[PDB]
């Protein structure tokens, strides 16, 4: 089974510069390489086939090249409509494997997250559960780490995270982290902390509360 | 009804294993009638159907000459292909060609074909209009420019509208007792208990010609195409074909299932 | 019958 | 014009089978092969199988034990069936066709896609919990409040704030599978001079259970 | 370029019945490139003097061939087809089933 390794997983681009995506096959694959573009909610759209042949209606900015193992997909002048995910695919042999994809995202200036922590509500505690929630809003770039602490000790189980896509207005990212526990375990402890680790600062942003108050 | 004639070329280069090998087969409908292999001791076009043996010697010498010239020109075509793609002379490559004509019940041309492939992918095809080409890539575009500057489409059209149709009608008259007689399928049904609660019903159609056939399982008169396993039609070796269709049914419900066959030879 | 005009690539 | 229209159930029990029908127009199944591909978060795009013009098939070796592709030429239909579905298999499934009649496995033509979710859950309304900061200092220029939507099925839940009057500063996060049900959160950020002096409410709609719930955010004790 | 694995069917020319002559066929189809090795096997041993048709291909350019030999089926004789191709790391053996 031939493995296709798509070099860049993500690319922060501004309108006007060249993007270059690489795709390396585990075994020789001749010129049987295809490049697709995919927008959210849609199927993949064919862009390049036979390594370098442009499909009907594909603009001149897109270009494919390569033979054997190393293949290249270039956008010469990136336009805003080109923000999407791009995939390579080999046709040489079954199962005609796809690359992992490269997501193009809009470039902007770094921004620290604004962090907020929320204790469990009275209603959930009445139901028998207890969720502590931490919002990490409007940061850039997307890479971010969230550590939970109970009474000063790290906690990993019962943690569910969710990330938004790039904001359409300010091009930032947001994240929600929820730590769920039983009510009894929650009432056996006092300090609840979420710590945010992001490129914008060498020290984490620590938000916490006490059941003590 | 409608009939067809086709020629299939395969040219395979083989570095270090001798010059490239060239093979040609000819079909009228689903009946092979002529063959050639450049690897033969004294390569010649040979008959493979009784009704084509009535052709005199001049026919066989002419076809053999065509095949030897085709051998040489397709060796050169393989070299040209290796040059176009900047490929190495140590690898094996394949050029394929399908061409011929489909005629309707009146015996005149209904459609023409001349398509070429390289390494399994389309290289260049002759469009339906018998006057333009469809190219697969840039090298195919070089070939297309060479051919449209040489007025190849018109000579292809002259052959397909002329000698193709005339020779096909002659073959149909000479072999009217086999090529124009439809052999209906002989059908039967086998039961195979797969468990204690399910049984596989297999409907067999054997000994039919031509190969076109439709086999469907019906349950209470309702097509079971979602549940039917169908094998590709296969040759029997005596110029007839075979096919079967299988369904897994609950035990004791077999009486609901009937096999339905559609073939030209059945009224 | 076969077409006798071959055409180079 | 080439057209691939898919139909099939989007919810299958975690042991049963998935059946998708691809209906074809603009070409004949007697001349072209039809392929099946899927896209999932865990494995990306996966080519699953193909049925060729003559009826023969090729299957991805990792799926050959539970995959079948059949077809009805005269009705222009291709039937994809996969057995023994697990949580791995939740994905968008496509039928696809190549450009020519060759055995190429790259695709200019794709079906619209069929999202199938593999779950044993039944339709379940969500619990809606308000999220008050507990530390809302008056020296902050903004305050962030939240709404926690827990334990619902199936997927679609919509959240608004003050019935849409608070649109700016809203973040609604994609739902995630907690064990067997879905959970999502929504935050809204407003000037600290507007809350708690004025009312802030999250409106949660879950149409599959016909649920509409309004939760007012009250400052913590 | 392009690699397509061969599909294999093994079957008799006529419905098999023990004691009467028949033909054992191995139909290989849908493969690319053309080089392929096909043997018919009787109780694991290769049968000599097996014939094969001339190389042809379908509308999708994939090749097909029919290997065949005369044979007399019996109750205990096991027959099979062994196929090797550039797409197969090791030869594939398909046993003959009179019901298929
Ligand atoms: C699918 O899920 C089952 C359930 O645990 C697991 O055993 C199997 O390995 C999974 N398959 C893949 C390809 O991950």
């Amino acid at each position: 089974s031939i493995v296709m390794t798509q070099t860049p997983k993500f690319l922060l681009v501004s309108a006007g510069d060249r993007v270059t995506i690489t795709c390396k096959a585990s075994q020789t694959v001749s010129n049987d390489v295809t490049w697709y573009q995919q927008k959210p909610g849609q199927s993949p759209k064919l862009l390049i086939y036979y390594a370098s042949n442009r499909y009907t209606g594909v603009p001149d900015r897109f270009t494919g090249s390569g033979y054997g193992t190393d293949f290249t997909f270039t956008i010469n002048t990136v336009q805003a409509e080109d923000l999407a995910v791009y995939f390579c695919q080999q046709d040489y042999s079954s199962p005609f494997t796809f690359g992992s994809g490269t997501k193009l995202e809009k470039k902007r200036a770094d921004a620290a997250p604004t962090v907020s922590i929320f204790p469990p509500s009275s209603e959930q505690l009445t139901s028998g559960g207890a969720s502590v929630v931490c919002f990490l809003n409007n940061f850039y770039p997307k890479d971010i780490n969230v550590k939970w602490k109970i009474d000063g000790s790290e906690r990993q189980n019962g943690v569910l995270n969710s990330w938004t896509d790039q904001d359409s207005k300010d091009s930032t990212y947001s994240m929600s982290s929820t730590l769920t526990l039983t009510k009894d375990e929650y009432e056996r402890h006092n300090s609840y902390t979420c710590e945010a680790t992001h490129k914008t600062s060498t020290s984490p942003i620590v938000k916490s509360f006490n059941r003590n108050e | 009804g409608s009939h067809s004639m086709r020629y299939f070329y395969t040219a395979m280069s083989r570095p270090g294993r001798g010059e490239p090998r060239f093979i040609t087969v000819g079909y009228v409908d689903d009946t092979l009638f002529v063959r050639f292999d450049s690897d033969a001791t004294s390569p010649r076009k040979e008959p493979r159907a009784p009704w084509i043996e009535q052709e005199g010697p001049e026919y066989w010498d002419r076809e053999t000459q065509i095949s030897k010239t085709n051998t040489q020109t397709y060796r050169e075509n393989l070299r040209t292909a290796l040059r176009y793609y900047n490929q190495s002379e140590a690898g094996s490559h394949i050029i394929q060609r399908m061409y011929g004509c489909d005629v309707g019940p009146d015996g005149r041309l209904l459609r023409g074909y001349d398509q070429y492939a390289y390494d399994g992918k389309d290289y260049i095809a002759l469009n339906e209009d018998l006057s333009s080409w469809t190219a697969a890539d840039t090298a195919a575009q070089i070939t297309q420019r060479k051919w449209e500057a040489a007025r190849v489409a018109e000579q292809d059209r002259a052959y397909l509208e002329g000698l193709c149709v005339e020779s096909l009608r002659r073959y149909l008259e000479n072999g009217k007792e086999t090529l124009q007689r439809a052999d209906p399928p002989k059908t039967h049904v086998t039961h195979h208990p797969i468990s204690d609660h399910e049984v596989t019903l297999r409907c067999w159609a054997l000994g039919f010609y031509p190969a076109e056939i439709t086999l469907t399982w019906q349950r209470d008169g309702e097509d079971q195409t979602q549940d039917t396993e169908l094998v590709e039609t296969r040759p029997a070796g005596d110029r007839t074909f075979q096919k079967w269709a299988a369904v897994v049914v609950p035990s004791g419900e077999e009486q609901r299932y009937t096999c339905h066959v559609q073939h030209e030879g059945l009224p | 019958e076969e077409f006798g005009r071959a055409f180079s690539f | 014009q080439v057209q691939l229209k898919q139909s099939g159930p989007g919810l299958v029990q975690p042991s049963q089978s998935l059946s998708i029908t691809c209906t074809v127009s603009g070409f004949s199944l007697t001349s072209y092969g039809l392929h099946w591909v899927r896209q999932s978060p865990g494995k990306g795009l996966e080519w699953l199988g193909v049925i060729w013009s003559g009826g023969s098939t090729d299957y991805n070796a990792a799926f050959i034990s539970r995959l079948s592709i059949r077809k009805d030429n005269s009705k222009s239909q291709v039937f994809f069936k996969m057995n023994s579905l697990q949580a791995n298999d939740t994905a968008i499934y496509y039928c696809a066709r190549s450009l020519t009649t060759a055995t190429s496995a790259w695709f200019p033509y794709w079906g619209q896609g069929t999202l199938v979710t593999v779950s044993a859950a039944k339709t379940t309304p969500p619990s809606v919990y308000p999220l008050a900061p507990g530390s809302a200092a008056q020296t902050n220029s903004m305050v962030t409040l939240g709404c926690l939507v827990k334990g619902y099925f199936p997927e679609p839940v919509t959240v608004t704030w003050n019935s849409g009057s608070l649109s700016s500063g809203v973040h609604t996060f994609p739902a995630v599978l907690q064990s067997d049900l879905y959970t999502l959160s929504s935050s809204v950020t407003v000037p600290s001079s507007t809350w708690p002096s004025e009312t802030v409410t999250c409106n949660v709609a879950h149409p599959a259970s016909s649920t509409k719930v309004d939760k007012k955010i009250v400052p913590r004790d | 370029m392009i690699q397509r694995t061969p599909k294999i069917q093994v079957y008799s020319r006529h419905p098999a019945e023990n004691g009467k002559s028949n033909f054992l066929n191995c139909y290989v189809s849908g493969f690319h490139p053309s080089d392929i090795e096909v043997d018919l096997l009787k109780n694991g041993e290769r049968i000599e003097k097996v014939e094969h048709s001339d190389l042809s291909f379908s509308k999708d350019w994939s090749f097909y061939l029919l290997y065949y030999t005369e044979f007399t089926p019996t109750e205990k004789d096991e027959y099979a087809c062994r196929v090797n191709h550039v797409t197969l790391s090791q030869p594939k053996i398909v046993k003959w089933d009179r019901d298929m």
